């Protein structure tokens, strides 16, 4: 499953309403209509396994899958055997059938490629008996009881109403993602009330109905439908503020770099916004390709300002065979493209 | 109180085994599954796998299936991602997150720090620093050029300048090597009164430059 966010990075200001985007390739919802109750389920095979029956377990464990088809086959080889010729030898049968019922109830409940938590549901491990052929045996399927509820907890399900397997997260530069909002609509313990989400199918959204300081993040959409989890692409919230234009600066190579070879020149972009900017380099008013690197800071915290470096590197030989050096500089601020010009010979 | 707490940052070259690890605190760790995820520079959250700590069961995204090995010990409260050989692709950040699958739930309360993932033939080498020197404010800096792995730490005057510095991110350069520079903004006639000193420190190459930054 595809999560595409919209906008990808959008600019917003303090106290500002916020609603980000997440579509889906497929539908993350699953369940609603008519149920997985496991108290009741385990309760009444609990009640039946009293009324039929140290276990020896083998040395193989099995998953919920296999387990739960064990224990339907072995109902199953009763039952194929099982002549009734008085009244214990019919209550036994009819109860064999309200254990078959129950077990393959609580299978095709689980056993279903649509089942969101099915593979988390198989790592468990479950113990199988080393022989299953007679009604004494049940006691091994009693004792898995507990750990049968356990799993059954991670796929329960009561009311008709559906749920969206799909999240949220933000994230700050260099800090790990931290859930904000889980099944579409959750609010997380701790988490701001200024922070909502609602959606169904393949559309969900996230709101910030008065954006604050600490709001300027990235956010991630992450859908649980589905194994592989997949997230979305991220919507960067970045701080607006009134159009700067840059202060450039143009940085000849040092003599000790340009005695070992190389010249490296720097021109520099100081605390500008927006952050978009492009740097052209000329030398003898030729425009350079190629042997340029561009680096920018992240927004800053009190100016909401970026800088930007951009570096041409040349071999000693290419730099002194030009004269003028030059860096032209467009930007928004800007109302003509600025140019921070050197010769060579100081 | 509930806390994942992963390995420190990894340099390696390519082909290397490599064994990363996640610690669980403030809960039982046995009770709650713990999923592998990656994010590359740019590039967003990947899904890799998950543990069941209670009983070794795991399962993988098919993409990464056969490449990493997901094992935990529950006795030290610990899961581990392995690689028998990695490859410049495996460079990332790696997290480890708790599962929270009750009922409807399935989501990732708490997660780990992150651990690095540095993919690299590059050995360690210490950085060359060369001023930008300054021609009513004067900008003025440094480069610190042709260093392996990252980071290096830049300061003024012994840190005593802080106002106006802007040390740029690392750009990794086609040779293998990364590159910096960092400037800051001074008043202009500070430039005949103040010495600018730019402190370099490269730790994996014990490498620390001290350089004077003269206008000319």
């Amino acid at each position: 499953i595809r999560l595409t966010q919209s906008p990808s990075s959008f600019s917003a200001s303090t106290g500002d309403r916020v609603t980000i985007t997440c579509k889906a390739s497929q539908s993350v919802d699953y369940g609603g209509g008519n149920h997985l109750r496991p108290r009741d389920l385990i309760s009444n095979i609990n009640v039946i396994v009293l009324e039929l029956k140290m276990c020896e377990y083998a040395d193989e464990t099995a998953t919920i899958v296999e387990f739960l088809n064990r224990w339907i086959t072995f109902s199953q080889s009763i039952i194929s055997t099982l002549t009734p010729t008085s009244s214990s030898t019919k209550k036994t049968q009819l109860q064999l059938e309200h254990l078959l019922l129950d077990l393959q109830m609580i299978l095709n409940g689980i056993n279903n490629y649509k089942n969101p938590k099915l593979t988390r549901m198989l790592t468990f491990k479950f113990y199988m008996p080393k022989k299953a052929t007679e009604l004494k045996h049940l006691q091994c399927l009693e004792e898995e009881l507990k750990p049968l509820e356990e799993v059954l907890n991670l796929a329960q399900s009561k009311g008709g109403g559906g749920d969206s397997y799909m999240n949220w997260y933000q994230q700050k530069p260099g800090k790990a993602p931290k859930l904000l909002i889980y099944a579409a609509s959750n609010l997380e313990s701790g988490v701001p009330s200024r922070f909502s989400g609602s959606g169904s199918g393949t559309d969900f959204t996230l709101t910030i109905s008065s954006l604050q300081s600490e709001d300027f993040a990235t956010y991630y959409c992450q859908q649980s439908n589905e194994d592989p989890y997949t997230f979305g692409g991220g919507t960067k919230v970045e701080i607006k503020r009134t159009v700067a234009a840059p202060s450039v600066f143009i940085f000849p190579p040092s003599d000790e770099q340009l005695k070992s070879g190389t010249a490296s020149v720097v021109c520099l972009l100081n605390n500008f916004y927006p952050r978009e900017a492009k740097v052209q380099w000329k030398v003898d008013n030729a425009l350079q390709s190629g042997n340029s690197q561009e680096s920018v800071t992240e927004q800053d915290s009190k100016d909401s300002t970026y800088s930007l470096s951009s570096t041409l590197t040349l071999s000693k030989a290419d730099y002194e065979k030009h004269k003028v050096y030059a860096c032209e500089v467009t930007h928004q601020g800007l109302s003509s493209p600025v140019t921070k010009s050197f010769n060579r010979g100081e | 109180e509930v806390q994942l707490v992963q390995s420190g940052a990894e340099v390696k070259k390519p082909g290397e085994s490599l064994k990363i690890s996640c610690k669980g605190s403030g809960y039982a760790f046995t009770n709650y599954l713990i999923e592998w995820v990656r994010q590359m520079p740019g590039k967003g959250l990947e899904w890799m796998g998950v543990i069941n700590p209670g009983s070794g069961g795991t399962n993988y995204n098919e993409k990464f299936k056969g490449q990493v090995t997901i094992s935990a010990d529950k006795s030290i409260s610990t899961a581990y991602l392995q690689w028998s050989s990695l490859k410049a692709s495996d460079t990332a950040m790696y997290y480890c997150a708790r599962w929270r699958g009750e009922g409807y739930y399935a989501y990732f309360d708490v997660w780990g720090q992150g651990t690095t993932v540095t993919v690299s033939s590059a050995s360690t080498k210490g950085p060359s620093v060369f001023p930008l020197a300054p021609s009513g404010t004067a900008a003025l800096g440094c480069l610190v050029k042709d260093y392996f792995p990252e980071p290096v730490t830049v300061s003024w005057n012994s840190g005593a300048l802080t106002s106006g510095v802007h040390t740029f991110p690392a750009v990794l350069q086609s040779s293998g090597l990364y590159s910096l520079s960092s400037v800051v903004t001074v008043p202009s006639s500070s430039l005949g009164t103040q010495t600018y000193i730019c402190n370099v420190n490269h730790k994996p190459s014990n490498t620390k430059v001290d350089k004077k930054v003269e206008p000319k």
